[PDB]
RNA sequence: GCCCGGAUAGCUCAGUCGGUAGAGCAGGGGAUUGAAAAUCCCCGUGUCCUUGGUUCGAUUCCGAGUCCGGGCACCA
RNA sequence: UACGGCCGCAAGGUUAAAACUCAAAUGAAUUGACGGGGGCCCGCACAAGCGGUGGAGCAUGUGGUUUAAUUCGAUGCAACGCGAAGAACCUUACCUGGUCUUGACAUCCACGGAAGUUUUCAGAGAUGAGAAUGUGCCUUCGGGAACCGUGAGACAGGUGCUGCAUGGCUGUCGUCAGCUCGUGUUGUGAAAUGUUGGGUUAAGUCCCGCAACGAGCGCAACCCUUAUCCUUUGUUGCCAGCGGUCCGGCCGGGAACUCAAAGGAGACUGCCAGUGAUAAACUGGAGGAAGGUGGGGAUGACGUCAAGUCAUCAUGGCCCUUACGACCAGGGCUACACACGUGCUACAAUGGCGCAUACAAAGAGAAGCGACCUCGCGAGAGCAAGCGGACCUCAUAAAGUGCGUCGUAGUCCGGAUUGGAGUCUGCAACUCGACUCCAUGAAGUCGGAAUCGCUAGUAAUCGUGGAUCAGAAUGCCACGGUG
């Protein structure tokens, strides 16, 4: 409610040691059971390899960048009925939320298996693909597109 | 997820995909449910893990699947493998309950050798 | 109901247990029995013997027992009377050798039990709720003590609408462990209802 | 398991069963009641039950107390 | 008595070149409510008025009947 | 207002009753409740997210419907995995039938008869009609005491009715910060003040102020428990050193260490700085193992809901008594032709499956927990040690990690159902039990409207134990892993 605090330092991945990539095992991460967590997406993370050949390291970003929102809607109980004024979205969550459209979308696509169907959603991601991209325009067309009362 | 293992039985009601295991019946896969609590309006997915689970739980107590098959093939053997007039049938692919193997029983003999 | 003992809540400090010995499983099943038959009989040949409290230590089939009263020598006997009685009545009841030791009440006023069960047993002589519970029980106020809280319960005088009363003296802070109370209940069966009565006497704090 | 106080018995096998200790033992006493409960005393002996075609052979045993006698006839055919 | 129309769900009604028929309401089961409503979700057990015929098959098409409805029964 | 008069073009105005009816109608002010009034606040209330319920199969309860009975109760948050921490008989209170009327359970009396054990028949059994076996003692030889028979009655018996007759006990607003009193003062008085105001805190906590000065129930603190270290003792616990190894702390040995568990130190805004009126307190900081009531328990003010329970118990009154008392058998509380709430297991590759294998806590146990070993595919059975417990046993954790596989289909998913045949409890498991094996293998491909919990070792998920208990746990209580 009123309680102002920080943020949960997250540990970083199981190798590359990177928060942001921390916090995206555990979005992906389901019933506590991390450990298919990382033997899940540490593998379609280097299995670009076969899908490129190289440092596959960068990618992950670049593939997020073609997922990263910056305007999101917020209905308000003002003026009687229910505004909607968007607004942006601050870093901390930008990269988050990105995440969450990457993995929560990469589980209907429904291909080989988990496993994989994440690793083709990076490329798609960067490459404009799957509902992961769809929901970044799919959400701009609320904000910014509508800032008649943003 | 396959309960008895292999075959997902997805996106059907509870008992009615439930038979979908090479073991039990319309009755049986419902027997099972009462002493489960889970109903038979709900799908498979509808359900969780104390839920689809516990039904891989009461399925113990009944034989299914390739074991089950090979018991009985082996247990009719033991019987078949007697000199009785049932097996001798059985080795010969002819009726050993009491039908007119005589004539109509292709099901039963196999394809036909004109 | 919204109240925990404020005896048993601090059993653990402050407040020594009225039974204090060991036994196992076995046994104890049977132990604590007896000694509530001990305990409830002490006091059905001893009622106006104004007693207070009856510990009972238990070494090896020897249990001791100690009954605490305001008034010792009418406990005690024509000079062997009641000590010899009771003495030996703990005979088969316990099927041990069970001694018998009176501690003398000082100070009968500041004693919950007491307190407790006079006011009751002025109730069951027809007297007026509000002059014994206020003044009668007022005097452990002036022999000391800091704070006394007292209780009736329902149905006092001609009513069918029972009701509680309040009367309370000095501080008895029953919120503070290291408070130490002396809390005591006490019925009156009369010739309507059970009119209780609670005392809350808090002697000192630590 | 439907009577909580009061073990009901079909009472046309019971004057028997009670007969039949009276002069000892003997051979099955023919009983369509299958409804009622194995009876105790009846340890060791030989009931019947018309299962629709015929009768089954019962004999007691010390468990068979407060079930039913039912139980141990079959009905329908199968396999 | 005469001519014209109606008869379809519990009510009021819509409907069909001939093969398995609906709406508003009422009714019922969920919901939400402290509880009723109002509102939200899911629900039609209709021998299509009777009796003859055409037909493979009739609520539908043909004849008649009851009932209702409109009109009429006038010179005398 | 009616009627009459007067006035009016007409609306209608003016003047102005009675009948009958009620015990009040009314005025201001006070306390509080409420307001789709205002100001200021706190709570997973919302917002931010994590996972759910709503769909699905099964469990459980409830309303229905049914039933001879489906025993009684619980019904907005406070009813529904609730009284039930455990309904096959029993339980039980419900139904059916057979049966008993000082009676199953208590005393008093009369006269008899040891209590006791084996017993035969009639019966479903309740029971009744018979054969023995049986004579203990107070012995003042009247009488007797425990107990049994049967006769009479006062009665015994009631889970029958009132929880708006009650005690006792419980939920709830709510761990909310509130609720009051003495005195003093203020108004004719109900009543106020205090307790409001300014800051502040988790708080009527604190600091100023102030016609109030103090006090009580509260909040805080005492209690437990968890987080560091110290003293002490060293078995079943421990093994740092040294030594001997039938390599296992197995054996000397050793009180160091883990641990055990009795007692101690430590946390207080104590100290530093800044804000604040150079106050309370706040904001950071140092030191520590641990901050700003350390984390969690326990603790529930005045009272509200005529809230719940006469069904645990107790009890006023009312009821019934050759019977709403009591015994047996079987049946019922597990019925369905739907619905609503609380759960478990899924719908799958953050997965299943095979093999391999590492880590924890808190606990139970003489009609008990049960080893090893032997049999069986297996549940389990036979034989039989150990422990009545840091010695033994239930107990040799799951997630996990290694490899391999299967490759997004209703599957290698998920298990409902049913059939076949079997075990163990117990007279006895048809009705109506737990489990094993074989075969069967459904719905379900994540769930509208709407809705719930959760702020940290939390939610999430993974196992472990226990109460009840002969034997029916996905419920309840509890423990630890990962997070």
């Amino acid at each position: 409610r009123r309680r102002v605090i920080g943020q949960r330092k997250i540990l970083p991945d199981p190798k590359f040691g990177s928060e942001l990539l921390a916090k995206f095992v555990n979005i992906l991460m389901v019933d506590g059971k991390k450990s298919t967590a990382e033997s899940i997406v540490y593998s379609a993370l280097e299995t670009l390899a076969q899908r490129s050949g190289k440092s596959e390291l960068e990618a992950f970003e670049v593939a997020l960048e073609n997922v990263r929102p910056t305007v999101e809607v917020k209905s308000r109980r003002v003026g009687g009925s229910t505004y909607q004024v968007p607004v942006e979205v601050r870093p901390v969550r930008r990269n988050a939320l990105a995440m969450r459209w990457i993995v929560e979308a990469a589980r209907k696509r429904g291909d080989k298996s988990m496993a994989l169907r994440l690793a083709n959603e990076l490329s798609d991601a960067a490459e404009n693909k799957g509902t992961a991209v769809k929901k970044r325009e799919d959400v701009h067309r609320m904000a910014e597109a509508n800032k008649a009362f943003a | 997820a396959r309960i008895a293992g292999i075959n997902i039985p997805d996106h059907k009601h509870a008992v009615i995909a439930l038979t979908s295991i090479y073991g039990v019946g319309k009755t049986r896969s419902k027997a099972i449910l009462a002493a489960a609590g889970i109903a038979e309006d709900v799908k498979i997915s509808e359900l969780s893990e104390g839920q689809i689970d516990t039904l891989r739980d009461e399925v113990a107590k009944f034989v299914v699947e390739g074991d089950l098959r090979r018991e009985i093939s082996m247990s009719i053997k033991r019987l078949m493998d007697l000199g009785c007039y049932r097996g001798l049938r059985h080795r010969r692919g002819l009726p050993v309950r009491g039908q007119r193997t005589k004539t109509n029983a292709r099901t039963r003999k196999g394809p036909r050798k004109p | 109901g919204q109240k925990v003992h404020p005896n048993g809540i601090r059993l653990g400090i402050v407040k020594p247990w009225n039974s204090t010995w060991f036994a196992n499983t076995k046994e104890f099943a049977d132990n604590l029995d007896s000694d509530f038959k001990v305990r409830q009989y002490l006091t059905k040949e001893l009622a106006k013997a104004s007693v207070s409290r009856i510990v009972i230590e238990r070494p090896a089939k020897s249990i001791r027992v100690t009954i605490h009263t305001a008034r010792p020598g009418i406990v005690i006997g024509k000079k062997g009377e009641d000590v010899e009685k009771l003495r030996k009545v703990v005979a088969d009841i316990a099927g041990v050798p069970a001694q018998i030791n009176i501690a003398e009440v000082r100070k009968p006023e500041l004693d919950a039990k007491l307190v407790a069960d006079s006011i009751t047993s002025q109730l069951e002589r027809r007297v007026m709720f509000r002059r014994a519970m206020k003044r009668a029980v007022q005097n452990a106020m002036r022999l000391g003590a800091k704070g006394i809280k007292v209780e009736v319960s329902g149905r006092l005088g001609g009513a069918e609408i029972a009701r509680t009363e309040w009367y309370r003296e000095g501080r008895v802070p029953l919120h503070t462990l290291r408070a130490d109370i002396d809390y005591n209940t006490s019925e009156a069966h009369t010739t309507y209802g059970v009119i209780g009565v609670k005392v809350w006497i808090f002697k000192g704090e630590i | 398991r439907s009577l909580k106080k009061g073990p009901f018995i079909d009472l046309h096998l019971l004057k028997k069963v009670e007969k039949a200790v009276e002069s000892g033992d003997k051979k099955p006493l023919r009983t369509w009641s299958r409804r009622s409960t194995i009876f105790p005393n009846m340890i060791g002996l030989t009931i019947a039950v018309h299962n629709g075609r015929q009768h089954v052979p019962v004999f007691v045993t010390d468990e068979m107390v407060g079930h039913k006698l039912g139980e141990f006839a079959p009905t329908r055919t199968y396999r």
